């Protein structure tokens, strides 16, 4: 409302705002003198939380260059006293805060107890060199003969973080606005440890409001915020998204996978909270260098609740201790003999070190099986979830907006489709997802049109009119639905971590039924670095052309060996005895099964074991064969079919450069080249930093979550409300707030 | 414009600042190296 | 100095001074310097080698065991698998240095009811090793130098 | 060679308009602008 | 990379004209534009 | 590191290097954080009055 703000610009509210300015510092510090007036400092603070809140209200919207900031400016120099004592006072208490928790206060005290003569605490202010004498004297005054420091610096400490949060964004907004005010400067340096205490929590997440003009957005990040990003799932998860979306390409619907990624991780998120609490000797050496290398009712119920929260915490450590036993029970497999009878094949152990390896084996083989046990176990209790909210929630979109499922049919294949045409009529199908009234937001969108019967049998509700009355109002085992569980149970068996996970399980069983099993269990170590996931990802990357290849190479062979079988027969002795000869080309199946395993593997062609013939018929003719067969597979089909595999190899290493580079070089947000911002010395890294960081805007979404709608801004309404229509125009693409105000900023 | 960067899909040889689009064996998107 | 030390001992030990001229010129410590260039990668490499030889290894141990016959006279037969660590040690030894599968050792598989195995089994083992990790090896080795 | 020629052409069609001379680049500031601009006008079967 | 070197010259020919270098583009703008500029314009044999 | 901070107390770590007061520097930087006493230890300071 561009009115309402000229209009209190205009208007006498600028005095009223100096004199509650005064009035509130003198307050301020003659409750800061007092101890009994804790409600009263309260409420002082939180009416101080709200001015300020009115006062960035006001400030939203303002240009780089307004008459609103001038008249900002205007009455922080008229008001510079009171403002000036309020914002030393709490750099003072924000410092001695700091200074509490340092070893300089911590080598003054002398009294066990946890008290200090304020002689003393006079003295480490000195030496510290942080607060004044007319400062000390304050803070002197302000403590309650004990001096009490921990309890005295806490108990304001709390209280304190909205408005000194308040009053740095207050701050950090007419810095942004407008530069070069060698007032708002000098006032900026007055106050330089409350911008740093405040910096980790304040975000500068920039969205394009409206008239496509690029705003400023100030939101609230919390400890705990943060304490929770530092995990390494959700970095995990992070790369992989980042590095799967620039593989895709996709610029359009780039913002799509962005919010569905922010949405996975606020998921993700969300569990973690809920679960927070001779020759062995060289053959010894080398395996240990190969793992080195490679390293680089209710008491029952809470029980199996806490085991099962633990084992969910631990599962990537779950899994190496996995891998690591399937490597010492391998190595021990690797010391094995056989003996025509014991000591029918029969397998029978090495002494080894005096027979200690057998019972070794069983106890590793027993300690593997039970730990990739645990291992299922804590992946469908830790990552089925979120793959149930994915598709729980890309079904309920795809109907809510697409409506393909009502209006259109699935049509024919799609297996997934099938499958959520079938929990359709499940209730409580929005289990895991946010919103539980999709059904009546669908409903109320499309199904009066398309019939208020059919739709609702379709969509399996309860009872409309029992909707009807909890909207009006003003076990265990009969609770869970048997569709519902065996739809979790066929989704489940069709994801690939799952199919996994399963294979290890059988292959372990196998293991327990014959020792010699166990060998597949080492497959893992493809999965456990990316290098080998990378090599494996290139041998079926071209499989068409692969598969293509080797048809060629199979008819050529065909043909070359009718050909042999035609005329050239003679020469197909493999066989040196002559009372005995063998013809390996007396058949179709016999020459065509020699040509395949000697001719393709050969090296130099088929010649190498047929016979020279320089001293029979036909030698010109079967000398032009050889060479051509040579020439045609060989140097021609073979050497294609690795160049297929060497090329999707470094193709595949070439686009992991690639993503990395061109996410040095440019950035997710608007997609502006570094090269632009490399004229500002370090200017790319504080746009990646502060700018259009991608932490700093899931963050904003999920504190808005968290935020009740009453309490929105204007701008952070609008954002909702684009949310909610599912369409984001307010991202920058490609439009930079420097970049937009380059002429004012400079 | 006509430069592009280190690992980006080039077009033709030249046409980037390596100046050398060379292919990596049997396969297409040639890449400036 | 402990080289040129010990060359006393054994003037043999002088050779190891050639490794100057390894290090004195751009271009041969750039050829050098290309396997630690990409060192990790070789190394993983080497180590799916090692896996798909060991797995190899096993199979063959298993089964089509009576075929691994080096000894030409029949007097005094001799199993290179008999045990997991010598028939790992000759697969590591001959099938990766063949260049043709491990099948140009082992004899020729006719008449035996495991033809078709054979054969199937001598086919994937050259296609999964020779032609694809020596191939990528090389093309490491070769991008690093490049 | 062959095979980067046709993937060429592929990446090509993909980009280039092929009536007019202008890249998919000034299209792609609004949203679908490509697809709209190849839909419904400048199409080849729209010609014939 | 000699094969590499002799076509880019052949194609640096066929796109950059020898006597102002200026690019095709600039030319693409009429029809047979380069055509006209290389055999009136800069052409080596009319300068010889 | 542990290297480094084994030198830090020599008296001779100046040496070699043109800016040979850079332990009064330090110290005059950290005084008021430290108290001018950890500082002085940690960079030896023999006799600094
Ligand atoms: N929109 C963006 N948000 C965050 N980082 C971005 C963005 N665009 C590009 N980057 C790049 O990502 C890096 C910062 O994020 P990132 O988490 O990847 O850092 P990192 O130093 O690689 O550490 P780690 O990934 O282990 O946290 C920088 O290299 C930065 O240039
Ligand atoms: N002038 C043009 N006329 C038509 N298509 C064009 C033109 N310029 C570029 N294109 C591209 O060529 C495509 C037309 O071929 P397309 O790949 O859609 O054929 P198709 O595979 O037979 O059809 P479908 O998309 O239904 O599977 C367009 O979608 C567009 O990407
Ligand atoms: N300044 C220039 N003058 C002439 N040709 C130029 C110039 N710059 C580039 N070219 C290119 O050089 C070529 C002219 O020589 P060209 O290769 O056609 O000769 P040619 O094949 O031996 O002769 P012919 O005309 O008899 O076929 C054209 O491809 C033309 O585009
Ligand atoms: C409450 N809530 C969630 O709990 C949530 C979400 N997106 C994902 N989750 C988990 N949204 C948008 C939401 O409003
Ligand atoms: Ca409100
Ligand atoms: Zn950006
Ligand atoms: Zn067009
Ligand atoms: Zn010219």
């Amino acid at each position: 409302c561009t009115g309402n703000q000229q209009s209190l610009a205009h208007s006498r509210l600028w005095d009223a705002v100096v004199g509650f300015l005064h009035v509130f510092a003198h307050m301020m510090m003659k409750l800061a003198q007092d101890s009994s007036q804790i409600e009263l400092l309260k409420e002082l603070l939180d009416l101080q939380k709200d001015m300020v809140v009115m006062l960035l209200s006001l400030l939203e919207g303002n240009v780089v260059n307004g008459m609103i900031a001038r008249q900002m400016v205007d009455m922080l120099v008229e008001s510079s006293s009171n403002v000036e004592m309020i914002l030393k006072f709490f750099d003072m208490f924000l410092k001695l805060k700091d200074i509490v928790g340092s070893e300089a206060f911590q080598d003054y005290v002398t009294d066990p107890r946890g008290l200090i003569s304020k002689k003393d605490f006079q003295k480490a202010m000195d030496s510290q060199k942080q607060f004044t004498g007319p400062e000390i004297q304050f803070l002197l005054s302000c403590s309650e003969e004990m001096i009490n420091f921990e309890e005295f610096a806490n108990r304001f400490q709390e209280p304190a973080r909205d408005i000194g949060f308040n009053v740095a964004v207050l701050l950090t907004n007419l810095s942004e606005h407008v530069p070069h005010d060698p007032r708002l400067r000098n006032f900026l340096e007055l106050a330089e440890s409350i911008l740093e205490y405040f910096r980790p929590y304040l975000g500068r997440i920039e969205i394009m409001g409206a008239s496509r003009r690029i705003e400023r957005i100030y939101f609230e990040i919390s400890e705990t915020n943060r304490a929770q990003w530092e995990m390494p799932q959700v970095k995990e998860s992070k790369r992989q998204f980042i590095f799967d979306v620039v593989n895709e390409g996709g610029e359009a619907e780039k913002m799509e996978l962005f919010v569905s990624f922010c949405e996975d991780t606020i998921f993700e998120m969300q569990i973690a909270a809920q679960i927070s609490e001779t020759a062995r000797e060289a053959a010894t050496a080398l395996a240990a260098l190969l793992w080195a290398v490679v390293a680089r009712w209710g008491e029952l119920e809470v029980q199996r609740v806490k085991f099962l929260n633990y084992l969910s915490r631990n599962f990537y450590t779950l899994r190496f201790l996995a891998l690591f036993l399937a490597f010492a029970i391998n190595f021990i497999l690797l010391f094995y003999k056989v003996s025509d009878s014991p000591p029918n094949m029969v397998y029978y152990f090495l002494e080894e070190s005096t027979g200690y390896m057998e019972p070794a084996l069983w106890c590793l083989s027993l300690l593997h099986t039970l730990v990739a046990f645990l291992c299922i176990i804590g992946y469908n209790c830790l990552k089925v979830p979120l793959v149930i909210f994915k598709r729980e929630k890309e079904l309920a979109r795809k109907l809510e907006f697409d409506g393909l499922y009502i209006t259109e049919q699935p049509g024919d294949d799609d297996v997934k489709g099938q499958w959520d045409r079938l929990v359709l009529n499940t209730p409580s199908f929005p289990s895991n997802y946010w919103d539980k009234f999709v059904k009546r937001k669908v409903l109320d969108k499309h199904g009066d049109i398309f019939g208020r019967e059919r739709i609702a049998e379709l969509l399996g509700m309860d009872l409309a009119s029992l909707e009807i009355t909890a909207h009006n109002e003003r076990t265990w085992l009969m609770s869970i639905d048997v569709k519902y569980q065996i739809w979790k149970f066929g989704v489940i068996f069709t994801d690939n971590s799952f199919l996994y996970l399963g294979w290890y399980m059988v292959m372990s069983l196998l293991g327990h039924y014959n020792n010699f099993f166990f060998a597949a269990h080492l497959l893992d170590i493809a999965m456990g670095v990316k290098t080998l996931r990378t090599i494996l990802s290139s041998v079926t990357h071209n499989g068409k052309q692969l598969v293509m290849t080797v048809g060629l190479l199979a008819v050529v062979v065909y043909l070359y060996t009718v050909v042999a079988f035609n005329f050239f027969r003679k020469f197909y002795n493999k066989s040196e005895d002559e009372d005995e000869p063998d013809m390996k080309c007396d058949d179709m199946m016999t020459c065509y099964l020699f040509h395949m395993y000697v001719g393709v593997r050969a090296g130099g062609g088929i010649g190498d074991e047929i016979e020279d013939p320089a001293g029979d018929e036909y030698e010109l003719y079967r000398v032009v064969f050889d060479i051509t067969f040579f020439f045609f597979v060989i140097v021609i089909l073979l050497a294609i079919i690795q160049g297929l595999i060497i090329d999707a190899f470094g193709e595949l290493r070439d686009q992991q450069e690639q993503v990395k580079e061109d996410m040095e070089t440019k950035c997710f947000i608007c997609g502006i080249g570094s090269d632009y911002f490399d004229t500002t010395p370090h200017g790319f890294e504080t746009h990646t930093l502060e700018e259009h960081n991608l932490a700093n805007y899931m963050f904003f979404l999920m504190y808005l979550i968290n935020k009740d709608e009453t309490e929105h801004t204007g701008q952070e309404s609008y954002v909702w409300k684009m949310y909610q229509e599912r369409c984001w125009d307010f991202f920058p693409a490609g439009d930079c707030f420097r970049k937009q105000y380059e002429d004012q900023l400079s | 414009g006509d430069c592009l960067p280190h690992l980006k899909r080039c077009k033709a040889d030249n046409d980037c600042c390596g100046k050398k689009c060379k292919r990596r064996g049997t396969n297409a998107e040639k890449r400036c190296r």
